[PDB]
Order: structure tokens, then C-alpha cells, then sequence
RNA sequence: AUCUAUAAUAGUUUUUC
RNA sequence: ACCUCUGAAUAAACUAUU
RNA sequence: AGUAGUAACAAGAG
């Protein structure tokens, strides 16, 4: 969380080079879910070992 | 500048940097699914190498058997199993003539071994193919099941405890019209009654599987597990072959390590000295192609027959049984195959026992060809495999054959200006050829190759080369005017072995010391290896230093122990203490190394015999790499996968076995130290010991007459219970 | 000067088209 | 569907340690 | 999809 906070410049993610055999919107949703759950664990005032 | 590590060999000779050519830091290749494809490939290839042999049908099992002995002499350089029996007998004869008395003395030693060996020799090993369950079992478990089945069928000659009596019981079982077994299912017991041919097929069957974690091989290969019936005969044949090999200078077995390197170096230097200065010398770094798929059990029977001439009949019979059983052997096909339906999204396991009469549309082209080739051989769920030695068996007898071919290379036998000699280890060999000129070298190599062809040995041309004597490779040892160090071979041994904390610490330090002694591991690299091992040990066992804040589940307890300790250096690394090891004290156990630095109470707790983690006394539980047992000598959990199977009564049975064994040890204190021997039952032996001990105690006055009478009454009660 | 204890555990070595 | 269980042992020789 | 490679995993069993 601290390393993420050290970076300013987070834009809206978008696909640049897609996975030709995969479902790229699933990858986008995965990244956005990671960001959302990082914010969730940041807002729970007790960071656990695992999420 | 593009980095090219291989260019290092332009200045460093390849043997001196041979460790760089072993990529043993990554995971080794594994086999993922079934081994049936590899087993069928091996069976087809073995029969193809002997395809010009004579076909017969076995009268006892019905299996088609291919006999390549005395087949046509080859006209090309393809592998073949057409060994000539007279050539093998002549090679044995000349080996005996060059070393007079070798076979006689070897037979004397082997007769002693055969007469003295006990039945529990069969438990030495990991797995044995249990015919009563059609799968692998632990060697002791397989032996116990076989003995129980034999007892239920009136085959009780093994009660003597001798291995040869167990072999007599196996032979008698071969003649039983019906063998009965017991089966479990979802957990009741059911009796199954095999017939003569079914039992005979089971007893001649070797299990097959794939070899996992093999280095240096692109493709996987099949391996074998011998059954319970053949293990004793193979042990006796290998004992004879070992006795012969111990008397042969060219043998690479059964010497290993520094002794093997010294023997090979001495033999090579003796060959160099015996060579005239006015003649060329060349060495062949040679491999053999499919040694075990071209050698025939009939030729091993011939070798054993020649070796055991002028011996008692019983010895010849007991040695001959193993090649006879191996020439009638069957091979388990394995797990089978898995079939996947893409449209219906389903998968299913196809047993190997259905491949006899399964539709061939499912399989792909190569597997269909395998099945079409092997279907005539399939019987009772196994494949008839008469030719060939299956996998990793009779290695020392193979060494004997190779050494005889090497011995054929003396000038008295070549009868020309060239001669040869070399080293032999199972199938691998090195050959030294001497001749006045290059034509003689070529002629000697050709003669060696053709003689090997005659005895059914095919020299791998694509894996062999020849150069001036002085450098060669033999059994993964690289010789450059002497054997060089190869550190990469021992590199996987470094790390946490996974026994327990104390044992793993001892293993790490001992491995570092041994590699310093043997594999030219320098002192600086030894210190760095010690540091890396300590780091891996602390991470693996969650035993980082007490004065650190590595957040683990064990960190709070180690912090508490660190706080209350006065002398921190006395704590073991398992307890969060510091590492006191260096080069000078690698040979010293950790508990003894820092014994005088420990707190009195911490030392008393650590070395407390009344602790639950290890079963004026000392901590005792099989203490390999554990000089002093502490609370860190605990035992990890067993695998619990058996609880979901029908074999889960084995757990209760082994619990009761351990109970009875511990009770017996209460009567015979030396039983754990040295294995007890006897034909009497456990209760009978214990009662007799109790009676003699009570009588002696009464005589010496250690106990009074009332206690003696009480012990006698309890013994009489036990005797009464024994019959009923 | 000779010199394979026994046993247990782990590790190492041992490839056709 | 809940529930319950489970996380997977070739051969030989050798080497190391006990 | 991916791992992977001559056969598998992508949970299995009750
Ligand atoms: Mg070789």
C-alpha cells in the first residue's frame, strides 16, 4: 500500500497489447478489483497478513 | 558485447569447468500422466530387437515368448539381441582361464551367503509389487501379506526364518492348484480364490511406471518394480555376481566414491605402464545402446550354469531360478489412459486391463500402432516380455559379462599385434586399445565391436567416441589425466533435507564439510554456503533470530524465549539463537558446539527426556544426522490419504503390531540393538524368558517366593489362553 | 600392515525411432 | 445442495550420518 | 485461457 501511494499518475487503465487467445476485459476487471480491494484493506485500519 | 558463457571453455579445459554444463539449479523434468505408453513402447522395442527369433507359446501361462538366442548373425549395425550361446560360454571360459578359481571361490562365498541369509532381508527396499493387491506396497507390508497368504494356504516353510526356505515356499506355491487371497471393499473382507495359471501369471509379473525427476533426458522412460516371488532369487544371483565382481580389476561395481575413483585411476595407470612406448594407445568413451532391452535372461542362465559347474545341485537350482523366472516374465501395463470429451466437457480413466479388447477409435495414431503391435502379447492384463532384462536388475551380472568381453582382449586371445582392456560398470564401459599403428587400432576396435555383437552387446555409435589415452568419461566421472571435481552433481544436496530441525542442521553442516573434502569446495564458498544454508534453515522452520521482527506464527514464542535467556549464544538456531558455525567446527554437533554457553534451565528443558515431542536418562525416540536428541528432534505427520481408501485397516493393524513389538522389547532388551532370531512364537518366547528370569531372581534372592509364585500363576494363565 | 561391520534414513549415479 | 475426508512411497549399487 | 509436453493439471473421493 505504501509503495502504491508513493506513485502519483494512476490513469484509467486501458488495453494496449491484448492477449490474442484470452478475454482482455477480464484482465481489466481483475486489475480494477485489485485496486478496489487494496483500498478496502487500507480503509479497515488493521492490515492483515493475507487478503 | 553479447555475453557468451560457453566461450569460457576457450581458455578453461572442459573437464576443469564441467560443473558449468550441469544445469541442476532448476527443477528436474517429471512425468505427469500414465506410464502405459512408455511401457508398451519398451515391450514393442524389446520384441523388435529380437523379431527374427523363434516364437513359442508357454505351456504354463499361455504367453507367446520370443527366443532370439542363436538367431542369425546381423548384417548391419542396428541393435539386435541375437546372442550366440557358445560365444557367451566361451567368454565365460576365457574369463575363468585368465583368473583361475574366480568362479569356485565366488560360489563358495555365495553358498555361505545363501545358507545364512534371513527372510527379513526382503524388507530392505522401498516398494515391492504385491501380487495379492496388484499394485506396489511397502516391502515389509508386501512380505507380510505374502507370508500370511502362504500360511493360509499351507505353505509354512518360511517359519524357519531363512530366505532359502521362503524361496522353497515360493516354489511350492507355484505348484498349488488354487491360491486363495483376501480382498477389502467399501470395510469388509472377501475371499478370492485364484487358479493355477492366474497365480502363475501374477507371480511372474513386474510392475511398471515412469521415472520422475531424471536429469539429462529429454524424454521419459519406464521403470520396473519386482514382485515378491522373484526378489530372493534376484538377491542370490546378485550376491554371486557381486562376489565375482569383487575379484575383477576391470569392474566398476560394487565400488563407489573415492574408492572407485582410486581403483579406476590405478587400473588406467597400470594399463598405461604395461603399454609399450613404441605403440599407439586410444581410449573409447563408450556407451551401449539398449543394453537391458537386448540382453537375454537365457544368456544369464547360461552364464550362471557355467559359473556353478561342479557345485552342489541345490546351489545351482537356487541360482538358476531367477533367470528362469525372468525369461517367463510379464509386465504390468500401468494406469492406462485418460479420455477427454471436448463437447461434453468430461474426462474418464481407462484402465490398462481393457486395452486387450477396446475400440481403437479413441486413441491417436501412435498409440493405436502401439496397441496393435502389443495386443498379441497381452494376457490377463499384462504383456508377455520374454526377451530383455526389464529395468535396473542384474546390473552386476551384466558387469560380469562386459568384463568377460574386455578380458577377451589380451594378446593371448587376440593373437595379433593389438590388444584391449578397460573398465566396465553394468552397461557403461571404457576401452583402451593398443597397437603399433592406426590400422591396428581400427582392427582392435572392430574386433571388440564384433565380439560384443556376438554376445549381444551393441555399442552405441552415436554416443561413443575415441581419442588418445589420457582423457575419458566413465559413469559420469570425467577423467583428464585424473578424475576432476564436479560440484554441480552434489549441489542439490545442499539445503534443508526435511527430517527435523536438529537433523537438518547437521545435514547442512556435514554436506558443506564433505564437499570441502571431496568436490574441491573452497573455504570462501564454504562460508557462503553456510550462510545460505542458515538463511534457508531459518526461513523453512520459522526460527529466525530472536532479536529480529520477522513476523511469523512462531516469532512471539521465540521472542519470549530470547527475552528470558541470559546467554544468547547458547540458544540453538532452532530456538532463534545465533550461528556459531565456521570452517573450523563444521564437524561438531550444534548442541555440543554451544553446550557450555547455555543457561542451566534452558539446557535442562531442551535436553529433557520427559518431553512429548520425542518418544539419569537422555532423550531417545534411527537417529541419522542427530548426535544428541533434543526437543527439536520431533517427527512430522504422516500422509493421511490412506484414510479415504479401503486399506485403512492397515493403520489399526500396524498400531497393534507396534504394541506387541514394544511389549516384546520389554522382555528382550537387546532386540532393538540387534535383531532377534527364532522359530518360536512371540508369546512363547516371552513366557519362557519370564519363567527363566523369575527362577533366577528367586535363586539370587532379588524377589521373594510369593512374587515368583504369582509370576508362575500368570504364566500358567497365559499358557491356558494361548491354546484357546 | 590389514580393514565391504549390522541396521535405518536421506542423497547421488545408472537416454530407441 | 449443504456436509465430510484427503494434498500422494521404482530397482540396484554407492556415498554421508547415526 | 494458462501451466505443460508424447499426458496430464486446470480438485478428487465419500
Ligand atoms: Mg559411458
Amino acid at each position: 500500500i505504501k509503495c502504491m501511494k508513493t506513485f502519483f499518475g494512476w490513469k484509467e487503465p486501458n488495453i494496449i497489447k491484448p492477449h490474442e487467445k484470452g478475454i482482455n476485459p477480464n484482465y481489466l476487471l481483475t486489475w480494477k478489483q485489485v485496486l478496489a480491494e487494496l483500498q478496502d484493506i487500507e480503509n479497515e485500519e488493521k492490515i492483515p497478513r493475507t487478503k | 558485447m553479447d555475453v557468451n558463457p560457453t566461450l569460457l571453455f576457450l581458455k578453461v579445459p572442459v573437464q576443469n569447468a564441467i560443473s558449468t554444463t550441469f544445469p541442476y539449479t532448476g527443477d528436474p523434468p517429471y512425468s505427469h500422466g500414465t506410464g502405459t505408453g512408455y511401457t508398451m513402447d519398451t515391450v514393442n522395442r524389446t520384441h523388435k530387437y529380437s523379431e527374427k527369433g523363434k516364437w513359442t507359446t508357454n505351456t504354463e501361462t499361455g504367453a507367446p515368448q520370443l527366443n532370439p538366442i542363436d538367431g542369425p548373425l546381423p548384417e548391419d549395425n542396428e541393435p539386435s539381441g541375437y546372442a550366440q550361446t557358445d560365444c557367451v560360454l566361451e567368454a565365460m571360459a576365457f574369463l575363468e582361464e585368465s583368473h583361475p578359481g574366480i568362479f569356485e571361490n565366488s560360489c563358495l562365498e555365495t553358498m555361505e551367503i545363501v545358507q545364512q541369509t534371513r527372510v527379513d532381508k526382503l524388507t530392505q527396499g522401498r516398494q515391492t509389487y504385491d501380487w495379492t493387491l496388484n499394485r506396489n506396497q511397502p516391502a515389509a507390508t508386501a512380505l507380510a501379506n505374502t507370508i500370511e497368504v502362504f500360511r493360509s494356504n499351507g505353505l509354512t516353510a518360511n517359519e524357519s526364518g531363512r530366505l532359502i526356505d521362503f524361496l522353497k515356499d515360493v516354489m511350492d506355491s507355484m505348484d498349488k492348484e488354487e491360491m486363495e487371497i483376501t480382498t477389502h471393499f467399501q470395510i469388509g473382507k472377501k475371499k478370492q480364490r485364484l487358479n493355477k495359471r492366474s497365480y502363475l501369471i501374477r507371480a511372474l509379473t513386474l510392475n511398471t511406471m515412469t521415472k520422475d525427476a531424471e536429469r539429462g533426458k529429454l524424454k521419459r522412460r519406464a521403470i520396473a518394480t519386482p514382485g515378491m516371488q522373484i526378489r530372493g532369487f534376484v538377491y542370490f544371483v546378485e550376491a554371486l555376481a557381486r562376489s565375482i565382481c569383487e575379484k575383477l580389476e576391470q569392474s566398476g561395481l560394487p565400488v563407489g566414491g573415492n574408492e572407485k575413483k582410486a581403483k579406476l585411476a590405478n587400473v588406467v595407470r597400470k594399463m598405461m605402464t604395461n603399454s609399450q612406448d613404441t605403440e599407439l594407445s586410444f581410449t573409447i568413451t563408450g556407451d551401449n545402446t539398449k543394453w537391458n532391452e537386448n540382453q537375454n535372461p537365457r544368456m544369464f542362465l547360461a552364464m550362471i550354469t557355467y559359473i556353478t559347474r561342479n557345485q552342489p545341485e541345490w546351489f545351482r537350482n537356487v541360482l538358476s531360478i531367477a533367470p528362469i523366472m525372468f525369461s517367463n516374465k510379464m509386465a504390468r501395463l500401468g494406469k492406462g489412459y485418460m479420455f477427454e470429451s471436448k463437447s461434453m466437457k468430461l474426462r474418464t480413466q481407462v484402465p490398462a486391463e481393457m486395452l486387450a479388447n477396446i475400440d481403437l477409435k479413441y486413441f491417436n495414431k501412435s498409440t493405436r500402432e502401439k496397441i496393435e503391435k502389443i495386443r498379441p502379447l497381452l494376457i490377463d492384463g499384462t504383456a508377455s516380455l520374454s526377451p530383455g532384462m526389464m529395468m535396473g536388475m542384474f546390473n552386476m551380472l551384466s558387469t560380469v559379462l562386459g568384463v568377460s568381453i574386455l578380458n577377451l582382449g589380451q594378446k593371448k586371445y587376440t593373437k595379433t599385434t593389438y590388444w584391449w582392456d578397460g573398465l566396465q560398470s553394468s552397461d557403461d564401459f571404457a576401452l583402451i586399445v593398443n597397437a603399433p599403428n592406426h590400422e591396428g587400432i581400427q582392427a582392435g576396435v572392430d574386433r571388440f565391436y564384433r565380439t560384443c555383437k556376438l554376445v549381444g552387446i551393441n555399442m552405441s555409435k552415436k554416443k561413443s567416441y575415441i581419442n588418445r589415452t589420457g582423457t575419458f568419461e566413465f559413469t559420469s566421472f570425467f577423467y583428464r589425466y585424473g578424475f576432476v571435481a564436479n560440484f554441480s552433481m552434489e549441489l542439490p544436496s545442499f539445503g534443508v533435507s526435511g527430517i527435523n530441525e536438529s537433523a537438518d542442521m547437521s545435514v547442512g553442516v556435514t554436506v558443506i564439510k564433505n564437499n570441502m573434502i571431496n568436490n574441491d569446495l573452497g573455504p570462501a564458498t564454504a562460508q557462503m554456503a553456510l550462510q545460505l544454508f542458515i538463511k534457508d534453515y531459518r526461513y523453512t522452520y520459522r526460527c529466525h533470530r530472536g532479536d529480529t521482527q520477522i513476523q511469523t506464527r512462531r516469532a512471539f514464542e521465540l521472542k519470549k524465549l530470547w527475552e528470558q535467556t541470559r546467554s544468547k549464544a547458547g540458544l540453538l538456531v532452532s530456538d532463534g539463537g545465533p550461528n556459531l558455525y565456521n570452517i573450523r567446527n563444521l564437524h561438531i554437533p550444534e548442541v555440543c558446539l554451544k553446550w557450555e554457553l547455555m543457561d542451566e534451565d534452558y539446557q535442562g528443558r531442551l535436553c529433557n527426556p520427559m518431553n512429548p515431542f520425542v518418544s539419569n536418562a537422555v532423550v531417545m525416540p534411527s537417529m541419522e544426522y542427530d548426535a544428541v536428541a533434543t526437543t527439536h528432534s520431533w517427527i512430522p505427520k504422516r500422509n493421511r490419504s490412506i484414510l479415504n481408501t479401503s486399506q485403512r485397516g492397515i493403520l489399526e493393524d500396524e498400531q497393534m503390531y507396534q504394541k506387541c513389538c514394544n511389549l516384546f522389547e520389554k522382555f528382550f532388551p537387546s532386540s532393538s540393538y540387534r535383531r532377534p532370531v527364532g522359530i518360536s512364537s512371540m508369546v512363547e518366547a516371552m513366557v519362557s524368558r519370564a519363567r527363566i528370569d523369575a527362577r533366577i531372581d528367586f535363586e539370587s534372592g532379588r524377589i521373594k517366593k510369593e512374587e515368583f509364585a504369582e509370576i508362575m500363576k500368570i504364566c500358567s494363565t497365559i499358557e491356558e489362553l494361548r491354546r484357546q
